This record gives C-alpha cells, structure tokens and sequence, in this order.
RNA sequence: CGGAGAGGUA
DNA sequence: GGGTATTCGCCGTGTACCTCTCCTAGCCC
DNA sequence: GGGCTACCTCTCCATGACGGCGAATACCC
C-alpha cells in the first residue's frame, strides 16, 4: 500500500526566477 | 596511505564493479511504514 | 536539521 | 578549396554573517 | 473544505548584462 514520498516532496526553491541557473 | 589521484572513463564492467544491485522501481519509501 | 527567497550588518 | 569574418554558444560576475517567511495538486466527495 | 490518492509529461510562461573567447559556419574569390 503505497503513499510514495516523492508525491510529498517540497518544492524548496519556490521563489526563484525560472531563468536563474545552477539550482 | 595513498599517493596520486587517477581519473578515467567509466567502462560498463567497471560500473558493474562499483555497484551492488540493479534498481528497477521508481518508488523510494512507503510513508505508512517508514521502512523502504 | 533541508534549501530557497526577502530585508539588514561590515 | 583556403583564408578570413560573423554569428553563436558558453562562463563569469567579493567574502563572512544576522533575522524572518516558505514549503502538494486534484478531486470526488 | 478536505481526506485519500497519487504524473505513469502539458503550453505559453518569458521578455532590463556584458565582456570575452573560442568554435562552427559564411563568404569571397
């Protein structure tokens, strides 16, 4: 019975400009 | 302990010498039991 | 005990 | 075809630190 | 609103850096 943790992963860079690099 | 560091290309047989088992499923852990 | 962002210090 | 320009693509852009906030979508219940 | 189950790849988000250097074509006989 799967509640797979990859569906709970925090998008921890949710404030970055999408054009910045290396992260 | 050790002298110079060497770097080289990774042969597929060498990669199979590094490894310990083929990964076949994208699931990671369960979260109902925290055992993987 | 994980990384981003915002402000600030020299 | 051989040397020369021209566009195109990558690499880079100071250290150390102090606070705070903020972290999942869809949906059929 | 919210608790249970899960993306097992779809469209316009974007849009105000600049220098430098080297490679990959553009071209002129």
């Amino acid at each position: 019975k799967y509640e797979d943790v990859m569906h709970r992963v925090v998008n921890h860079a949710h404030q970055r400009n999408p054009n910045k690099k290396w992260s | 302990e050790f002298d110079a560091i060497k770097i080289a290309l990774a042969s597929p047989d060498m990669i199979r010498s590094w490894s310990f088992g083929e990964v076949k499923k994208p699931e990671t852990i369960n979260y109902r039991t925290f055992k993987p």
